[PDB]
RNA sequence: AAUAGGAGUAGCUUGGGGACAUUCGUAUUCAGAUGUCAGAGGUGAAAUUCUUAGAUUUUCUGGAGACGAACAACUGCGAAAGCAUUUGUCUAAAAUACUUCCAUUAAUCAAGAACGAAAGUUAAGGGAGUGAAGACGAUCAGAUACCGUCGUAAUCUUAACCAUAAACUAUGCCGACUAGGUGUUGGAUGAAGUGCUUCCUUCAGUACCUUAUGAGAAAUCAAAGUCUUUGGGUUCUGGGG
């Protein structure tokens, strides 16, 4: 675990074949399709992925069609530029800030603030080096709500 | 004394006491330094 | 028939005070401490002394007219101990004793919920 | 600003007058010159324009407070035991 | 439970219906009765106030008062400048009053 | 040596536990620390109680109780014997 | 502006009348308050801190 | 009170050990007392509301309120002992002679 | 070999060889005319297609269903 | 998709986590009464101290600051410092569940920064009780002390600061492998008691007892083990007094 005291291991077991199930024996258009709305409707991947194993009730799509999500998003040409993680991680931090602005004897919120923002660095660098964020990039806590707007 | 500055445990004087009479004499040295110069 | 009068009893290491009121406690019957009691008035007042406090007032009491008397413990001040004192149990024997008839006895010492510090640093009293 | 290291406004006094009380002095006349919010109109224009006297520029409307600031703590406990009943 | 509710329902008026910032626009809207609900916050002037009320009031429309001042209706909105009062002229997806 | 694995005390998982304050003498000592003991007593004697039932308006005796729990540190303890020093395995013995 | 009488206990108050009648002659320099402390049971007199 | 008098009333209770109870300790979780507590609360203030102060006296007597909260309570965690600690007067009516005379005689 | 036992196969998450705890099921209701693939260990909360009607409610822990419903276990 | 890591979703998960608002109880203390009548306080034993202008005691009111017992633990939470009334709000958190997403993002970290008990400093309140200083009575060979009684600074809150403590699990952190049993706290899985309760299996915490042909100078230690049969990774530290 990078910052709690825990090592938690609840995961995703998967199933040890990677071909499909019985039950669907569905074209791979029928399955962009379905994400497609999903996207469209204005969910993010993760919550397309959950989405559709549950109200879709298909096994996941890169066991259905051999490639994942965020590609088939971006071959389509449609994939969201700031990360859905990064994104929750910056409103996160950005409500944290809002709140010790507010409040000045919360040291708690404080320290989880420091925290926090230097997790968005480290991802920020990580995104940067993969080349996903610009070269002139820097996370600034100014620009912070321009970010996720 | 090295770094546990305490441990009373043969014959010496109390580590607190010699801590409060050097700190009263490092400051009435420092009022004889500042004296002087 | 039968009249009830209240009977407070006041037990701390000095002294133990036996106090007779009133069933409602507003109006006073008898105050005899116990250090008055003690011929010398000195020391901390014997379960003897105790005793002969509590056969006065039951004397008293009888006297004004009172047959019977529900008892109201108190120890040592509550907050500098929650200890009876040392004449309290005499004191009690001796109005059982004494042949006034006996209602409800409670302890309604004063007890703090919360806390506060009391005297002697946090070292407490040395001897 | 940048101009000073640590002894700011007060440095319109100099180095005349003991040092203890301009660092009392700052403290008094930083309260003193600020731009407090105003409750009624909501804006950060309500100045001391004499001694118990504070006027908020945009509303135009003068609030008698405390002499170095707007409110005393003494004023805000009577309040609330008032209203509580 | 009333604050979230509160925020929640600005938020989707903001992200789905339709709403107006200020006194003039919402006097407009309610004399014009395309309104459906008004937000007014106690640090609204008295009479101001009084008589929004009353528009509202002959135009048989609701009026919400807010707890939070004209700034905090405003930091609600995400917008530096107070609100004071707004009219939501189309609701969002959760009707703001129901 | 070091005498005690626990330090006396609830020690784990804990920084800071409040002290409470000696019946006998007032010393400060922490709650996880400290030397408890209930005493339910009641006040009356042997002959006192016959007493009391006796002289009792009513057949049914309520019993008044004296309810404590009362809190020694280690020093009083040991002094007026509500523990004793045992034995270096005996230490150890929750009984 | 409430004869002392009909204030409740611990309020701060301010302008006291010397005697009744005086027009706020005792507590009116800056910051100044008197205490209601307590009130007498017939209710003629009322007793206050300065 | 229906008839006007305010007061503060203090209710007890204790957990009960139920069917089976191997486990020696017997303590409830935080968030099941706090939901009792709050359903006793709720049980007290509408007893106590609804009547005269005469009629919540007698209600007092045999325990009727701690009856119902047990009732109630058991559906969330078994309890025992619920009995009313302390009832202090907040604002009484001293007045109407005629009323303590007609609830006297 | 570690392989003959029974009992260390449902012992937390990841085994000898790892597979899913959860499993599908095939679920129908009266009145909607239709039995449908449904998830045990689903999260999002699941209505009928056919109708305005509940089909599951997921909970921490597997999900609870409903006993409005009749559940096929569906299998590979 | 690493029994590495992050992110998500889900559950009327969890808890004295943090902050703000709110609110309750009680004692103590004071004032207003109240009924009494002589001593009461006080300790090794007294004296100092208080009391006929009514002390101490009783009971009622009102005020004020204060605190959160009992429950309550070889108990819970917190990075540590630290955290116990009620209800609400703003916040964070770990485990569980996952045929959900990312696709090596990591580990430990000089420099630098954050939070950091108690006391102290500086400013406002507040100054109940306790009470460094100080004052008396004793005590005693002397006592500037222990003890008794009084008592300013301080304790508390707000606003700044200060940056150390036996700031101790006296054991740097991450990582694997090692041994039983008794327990215990938070979840998930099954069954029998009367939907729920119990018990079984399993995870993440967490202690104890026994055992180490394991270790150690022994105390002891399930880590201080898997280390002359010496090398999983890394920061920091010590070199007789």
């Amino acid at each position: 675990r990078m910052y709690g005291k825990g090592k938690g291991i609840s995961s995703s077991t998967l199933p040890y074949k990677r071909k499909q199930p019985s039950w669907l024996k569905q074209k791979p258009s029928e399955i962009e399709d379905a994400i497609i709305k999903l996207a469209k409707k204005g969910q993010t991947p993760s919550q397309i992925g959950a989405t559709l194993r549950d109200n879709y009730g298909i096994p996941q799509v890169k066991s259905v069609t051999g490639n994942k999500i965020l590609r088939i998003l971006r071959a389509q040409g449609i994939a969201t530029t700031i990360p859905e993680d990064l994104y929750f991680l910056i409103k996160k931090a950005v409500s944290m800030r809002k709140h010790l602005e507010k409040n000045k004897k919360d040291k708690d919120c404080k320290f989880r603030l420091i925290l926090t923002e230097s997790k968005i660095h480290r991802i920020s660098r990580y995104y940067k080096r993969k080349k996903l964020l610009p070269s002139n990039w820097k996370y600034q806590s100014s620009t912070a709500s321009a970010l996720i707007a | 004394h090295g770094a546990s500055r305490y441990k009373k445990s043969r014959a010496k004087m109390r580590w607190k006491w010699k801590k409060k009479r050097t700190r009263r004499l490092q400051k009435k040295r420092r009022k004889m330094r500042q004296r002087s110069r | 028939e039968l009249v009830f009068g209240v009977a407070h009893i006041f037990a701390s290491f000095n002294d133990t005070f036996i106090h007779v009121t009133d069933l409602s406690g507003r109006e006073t019957l008898v105050r005899i401490t116990g250090g008055m009691k003690v011929k010398a008035d000195r020391d901390e007042s014997s379960p003897y002394a105790a005793m002969m406090a509590a056969q006065d007032v039951a004397a008293r009491l009888k006297e004004l007219g009172v047959t019977a008397i529900h008892i109201k413990l108190r120890a040592s001040g509550g907050t500098k101990s929650k200890t009876p004192g040392p004449g309290a149990q005499s004191a009690l024997r001796a109005l059982a004793r004494s042949g006034l008839k006996i209602g409800r006895i409670e302890d309604v010492t004063p007890i703090p919920t919360d806390s506060t510090r009391k005297k002697s640093g946090r070292r407490g009293r040395r001897l | 600003s940048r101009r000073t290291k640590k002894v700011g406004l007060t440095g319109k006094y100099g180095t005349r007058y003991g040092s203890s009380l301009r660092k009392q002095i700052k403290k008094i006349e930083l309260m003193q010159h600020a731009k407090y919010l105003c409750t009624f109109c909501g804006k950060t224009a309500t100045k001391r324009t004499c001694v118990g006297i504070w006027k908020c520029k945009k509303c135009k409307r003068k609030v008698c407070g405390g002499a170095w600031s707007l409110t005393t703590p003494a004023a805000v406990a009577a309040k609330s035991t008032i209203i509580r009943l | 439970s009333a604050g979230d509710n509160i925020n929640a329902k600005l938020q989707l008026v903001m992200k789905s219906g339709k709403y107006q910032f200020g006194r003039k626009s919402c006097l407009k809207a309610l004399r014009t009765g395309k309104g459906k609900l008004v937000i007014v916050s106690s640090n609204c002037p008295s009479i101001q106030r009084s008589v929004i009320e009353y528009y509202a009031m002959l135009s048989k429309c609701g009026v919400h008062d807010y707890h939070g001042d004209n700034n905090d209706l405003g930091t609600a909105c995400g917008k530096l400048f107070r609100i004071s009062c707004l009219v939501i002229t189309d609701v969002g997806d959760s009707d703001i009053i129901k | 040596p070091k005498k005690r694995r626990n330090g006396g005390r609830s020690k784990h998982n804990r920084g800071h536990v409040n002290p409470l304050r000696c019946s006998n003498c007032g010393r400060c000592v922490p709650k996880d620390k400290a030397i408890k003991r209930f005493n339910i007593r009641n006040i009356v004697d042997t002959s006192a109680q016959r007493d009391i039932k006796e002289a009792s308006v009513y057949s049914t005796f309520q019993l008044p109780k004296l309810y404590i729990k009362q809190c020694y540190c280690v020093s009083c303890a040991i002094h007026s014997r509500f523990v004793r020093v045992r034995s270096r395995e005996q230490r150890r013995v929750r009984k | 502006i409430l004869p002392i009488g009909k204030m409740p206990e611990g309020t701060l108050i301010c302008n006291l009348e010397h005697r009744t009648g005086n027009r706020g002659t005792l507590v009116k320099a800056s910051g100044c308050y008197a205490t209601v402390v307590g009130q007498s049971e017939d209710g003629k007199k009322t007793k206050v801190r300065l | 009170t229906l008839d006007n008098y305010h007061l503060r009333m203090f209710c007890i209770a204790f957990t009960k050990k139920r069917q089976n109870q191997t486990k020696s300790t017997c303590y409830a979780q935080t968030s099941q007392i706090k939901k009792i507590r709050k359903k006793m609360v709720d049980i007290m203030t509408a007893e106590a509301s609804k009547v005269l102060l005469k009629d919540l006296v007698k209600k007092f007597i045999p325990e009727s309120i701690g009856k119902e909260i047990e009732k109630q309570c058991k559906k969330i965690y078994p309890l025992q002992n619920v009995l009313i600690r302390k009832v202090k007067i907040l604002k009484r009516p001293k007045l109407d002679i005629s009323k303590l005379m007609e609830l006297h005689t | 070999n570690p392989d003959p036992v029974e009992e260390s196969k449902k012992h937390k998450l990841k085994r000898l060889i790892p597979t899913p705890n959860s499993y599908f099921m095939d679920v129908k209701c009266p009145g909607c005319l239709q039995i449908t693939t449904l998830f045990s260990h689903a999260q999002n909360v699941v209505l009928c297609g056919s109708c305005n009607i509940m089909l599951c409610q997921p909970t921490g822990g597997k999900c609870k269903l409903t006993e409005g419903c009749s559940f096929r276990k569906k299998i590979e």
